[PDB]
């Protein structure tokens, strides 16, 4: 039908007019197949015919016999609406219901009206034999198929409709995803089924026709890769194939399900699957699976060898995140809220730092998690987590940024989280004193790094290819390797003293990750920092010897 | 009833930004306000044919029980400006500062009065959002003149005018100062004297539709960058003392770091202060607590303001508008991080405007996500400024304890 529903007013943009493109004639059957179903619509209202006023006219064919209107043009030329693409509820999110069921409209968009004044725009062409005869001329009364403004105003259309219903009827709960419609419930079959059936003839009332009980539609659903029952829900099905040869793309897919996956599934992890991507190539090529990789493979088939579900939320309870350290720069995570009924899993491994440690990246993922739980449920969640509360206030009081985790307490689940290394806060005495420098030509791009010490030590191994920066980190990671268990080292850099000063327990940095290592060997270490290009005993002394020559 | 033709910069288009996502409470917090807002007919409910959009929040009035809705129109205003500026801009008087007590006044509640330029209502789109996406959510624009929105007081200064008019003739040694939604008035009278005269005003007010901030801008004082006094310095001292007085030295000019510099050597070795030495902090320590030289203000170049934090309810922080040469720098003391940094904001954002007539742009110490999840949660202040997030160069922080 088309519903009684008021029209929403539509516009070009400022500085433009209708679409003029001309028509492309077509052939004989295209031609024939276009006039049938332009006359079926025709006495169904969705089209009209037009006097040879309407100057406008927007290119039309078919295809095998369906109908296809190419808007390209009117749809560069009509405006822009509020977003229909906003936010795709989860499944976890969801309160249990008794009874689902879930209705689709027919010819949606051809049930719902558009704008008098706007129908002119829309007018296309029936082209004749070839051309060499007018045509017959339509414009549309309804919205067009691939019109920008269709997928908005019918949802604008569809709650307006929807409003008066869900008014009279609180308790039920109601969700518009396109053509679809879901109704869910507290009630039992019988009774329910009345309801819908109320809710049929409702939405008749006003123009949109549904499928009858007869072909209805029961759980599970199965909605943007979930499958929704009334009482739980988990990832569509899903198979990992077996095969002796896999391409990029295979492992692409792979990668893809294995995450689509973690979202329900406890313990997925793609690390080894991702490093196998690492580097340019076709999506043909055949790539040998690490050993790793292998095995990463083997347990993921393992963890999804049965169905796993997730349970739907009830408001009245805390919402308990729980987070684990599942391998280096890796986190895993669950929430629930009776002790081990997940509503969903989820996983954490983005760490946006050159260089960071495990308080800093427990500390996102707990971010990650609070927001995540904001939009899905509301509220924020409790937290537990392996690491302890004096452990965190250290970390927490000493470091520079501010942060904030919401409520949480420790949980002894191994391994747990902690600062590998604690720079001295003062000076150490009795403690060899390495006033280390670094030097680089920029053109050559060669260099030297090394140190002077209160004791008259002095190195200054030179370097190849490294940047002004790496003959400093290069130096203060040579006074690590010839100190004593106890050291403090002056630097004029700011950049090593910087990375170094937030207690790093790994980096994307070969020579990073060597000063830590040895960072961790010793027992006391002090850092500490002079202006370059003063007259300081040492850096200067260290300067002299570093930038003779080459600098 | 005459609606001023509100126009959009030439070019520029309306705003379109996300609504970030609300708990649950401000949610039904904003339903009910928004439910009364239409009814009383200051907004309405609006069709998908408007594209525009911008946030809203939920913040409870003076940390009390009663929420109040807050609009974010950054976006809206630095597409206005020009309007709001160079149009109607407010002029900001210099005497304000000066005074003894300055008291803030939320005087928005009046801008609901007047009507807003149909034509221009559509950019005022705003979207109250629902949990996990289950409904739509409710679009509404507003009909009158919005809080949030520069141009308000740029509208209603006509009428504010007319308004204070009777009050300022009775005590021309009052200043008034319009910024946003408030009022900042500030005398030189005794405390109860000017508490008096506020009241007398809130009366004059109340005729037009409804102690509120105690501030004493001249009792302002600068953080002197401090040298430590100690009484036996040691390598490492004096080290990290020239360190700063470097620092310093690329600020102030005169600051003088060579006598100390010639003072190889170990780091715990004690070391006898010089006659050159004292001479010389002596004398930069003279010049420090003293203003910067040559720093001014330059009404066409915004502020901007880092804050750093010094641990234990302590931060320090800057405002300048070219790096290093600050027009100012000060200090600031269930509490948290984000907590204490939302009031360090808001304190530091208060006194610019008292001083300046402007917000300052901050270098916010945080992780964005942090920042954005948790700010409103202790916001109050009926703006917000620009704000940006950075790394505390570990330095930095030092030269400013
Ligand atoms: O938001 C939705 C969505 C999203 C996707 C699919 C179905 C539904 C739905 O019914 N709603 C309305 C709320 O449904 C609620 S609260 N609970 C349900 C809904 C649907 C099902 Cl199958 C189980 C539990």
């Amino acid at each position: 039908p088309i519903s009684p529903i008021e029209t929403v007013p539509v516009k070009l943009k400022p500085g433009m007019d209708g679409p003029k493109v001309k028509q492309w004639p077509l052939t004989e059957e295209k031609i024939k197949a276009l006039v049938e179903i332009c006359t079926e619509m025709e006495k169904e209202g969705k089209i009209s015919k037009i006097g040879p006023e309407n100057p406008y006219n927007t290119p039309v064919f078919a295809i095998k016999w369906r109908k296809l209107v190419d808007f390209r043009e009117l749809n560069k030329r009509t405006q822009d609406f509020w977003e229909v693409q906003l936010g795709i509820p989860h499944p976890a999110g969801l309160k249990k219901k008794k009874s689902v069921t879930v209705l689709d409209v027919g010819d949606a968009y051809f049930s719902v009206p558009l704008d008098e004044d706007f129908r002119k725009y829309t007018a296309f062409t029936i082209p004749s034999i070839n051309n060499e005869t007018p045509g017959i001329r339509y414009q549309y009364n309804v919205l067009p198929q691939g019109w920008k403004g269709s997928p908005a105003i019918f949802q604008s259309s569809m709650t307006k409709i929807l409003e008066p219903f869900k008014k009279q009827n609180p308790d039920i709960v109601i969700y518009q995803y396109m053509d679809d419609l879901y109704v869910g419930s507290d009630l039992e079959i019988g009774q329910h089924r009345t309801k819908i059936e109320e809710l049929r003839q409702h939405l008749l009332r006003w123009g949109l026709t549904t499928p009858d009980k007869k072909h209805q539609k029961e759980p599970p659903f199965l909605w943007m890769g979930y499958e929704l029952h009334p009482d739980k829900w988990t990832v569509q099905p899903i198979v990992l194939p077996e095969k002796d040869s896999w391409t990029v793309n295979d492992i692409q897919k792979l990668v893809g399900k294995l995450n689509w996956a973690s979202q329900i599934y406890p313990g997925i992890k793609v690390r080894q699957l991702c490093k196998l991507l690492r580097g340019t190539k076709a999506l043909t090529e055949v790539i040998p699976l690490t050993e790793e990789a292998e095995l990463e493979l083997a347990e993921n088939r393992e963890i999804l060898k049965e169905p796993v579900h997730g349970v739907y939320y009830d408001p009245s309870k805390d919402l308990i995140a729980e987070i684990q350290k599942q391998g280096q720069g890796q986190w895993t995570y669950q929430i629930y809220q009776e002790p081990f009924k997940n509503l969903k899993t989820g996983k954490y491994a983005r760490m946006r730092g050159a260089h960071t440690n495990d308080v800093k990246q427990l500390t996102e993922a707990v971010q990650k998690i609070t927001t995540e739980s904001i939009v899905i449920w509301g509220k924020t969640p409790k937290f537990k987590l392996p690491i302890q509360k004096e452990t965190w206030e250290t970390w927490w009081t000493e470091y520079w940024q501010a942060t904030w985790i919401p409520e949480w307490e420790f949980v002894n689940t191994p391994p747990l989280v902690k600062l590998w290394y604690q720079l001295e806060k003062e000076p150490i005495v009795g403690a060899e004193t390495f006033y280390v420098d670094g030097a680089a030509n920029r053109e050559t791009k060669l260099g030297k790094a090394g140190y002077v010490t209160n004791k008259g030590r002095q190195k200054v191994v030179p370097l190849t290819n490294t940047t002004n920066q790496k003959t400093e980190l290069q130096a203060i990671y040579l006074a690590l390797q010839d100190s004593g268990l106890e050291v403090n080292i002056v630097t004029d850099s700011q950049y090593a003293l910087g990375i170094i000063q937030a207690q790093p327990d790994k980096s994307e940095s070969e020579l990073v990750n060597q000063i830590i290592e040895q960072l961790i060997k010793k027992e006391k270490v002090y850092l500490a920092w002079v202006p370059a290009h003063k007259g300081i005993g040492g850096n200067e002394q260290v300067d002299k010897l570093v930038s003779a020559g080459i600098r | 009833i005459e609606t001023v033709p509100v126009k959009l910069k030439p070019g520029m288009d309306g705003p379109k930004v996300k609504q970030w996502p609300l708990t649950e409470e401000k949610i039904k917090a904003l339903v009910e306000i928004c439910t009364e807002m239409e009814k009383e007919g200051k907004i309405s409910k609006i069709g998908p044919e408007n594209p525009y959009n911008t946030p809203v929040f939920a913040i409870k009035k003076k940390d009390s029980t009663k929420w109040r809705k807050l609009v974010d129109f950054r976006e809206l205003n630095k597409r206005t400006q020009d309007f709001w500026e160079v149009q109607l801009g407010i002029p900001h008087p210099a005497g304000l500062k000066k005074k003894k007590s300055v008291t803030v006044l939320d005087v928005g509640d009046a801008y609901f009065s007047v009507p807003l330029d149909e034509d221009f209502r559509k950019y005022t789109a705003f979207t109250i959002p629902s949990i996990n996406n289950e409904t739509p959510g409710i679009r509404y624009q507003y009909n009158v003149l919005p809080q949030g929105w520069k141009g308000s007081p740029a509208i209603f200064q006509s009428s504010m005018t007319k308004i204070l008019e009777p009050f300022k003739k009775q005590n021309p040694d009052i200043v008034i100062y319009q910024y946003m939604d408030d009022l900042y008035v500030g005398s030189d009278l005794e405390i109860g004297q000017h508490r008096t005269k506020i009241e007398e005003l809130r009366q004059h007010l109340l005729r037009w539709g409804l102690m509120g901030y105690e501030l004493h801008p001249d009792k302002w004082t600068v953080q002197p960058i401090v040298l430590p006094e100690k009484d036996s310095w040691t390598v490492n001292d004096i080290q990290k003392l020239v360190g700063k007085l470097n620092w310093a030295s690329q600020i102030y000019p005169g600051i003088k770091v060579r006598q100390l510099c010639k003072l190889t050597k170990a780091l715990t070795e004690v070391i006898p202060l010089t006659e050159e030495a004292e001479l010389e902090l002596a004398e930069n320590r003279e010049i420090l607590k003293e203003p910067v030289h040559g720093v001014y203000y330059d009404p066409s170049k915004d502020l901007i303001a880092e804050i750093q934090k010094q641990g234990q309810g302590q931060w320090t922080y800057q405002i300048y508008q070219e790096p290093f040469k600050n027009l100012k720098t000060g200090k600031y003391a269930h509490t948290n991080d984000v907590k204490q940094l939302t009031e360090a904001v808001q304190k530091i954002t208060t006194e610019s405007i008292v001083i300046w007539g402007k917000t300052p742009k901050f270098k916010l110490p945080i992780q964005k996500e942090t920042w954005e999840t948790w700010w409103t949660e202790y916001w109050q202040a009926t703006w917000i400024p620009e704000w940006e997030f950075v790394n505390t160069p570990p330095l930095v922080k030092l030269w400013y304890q």
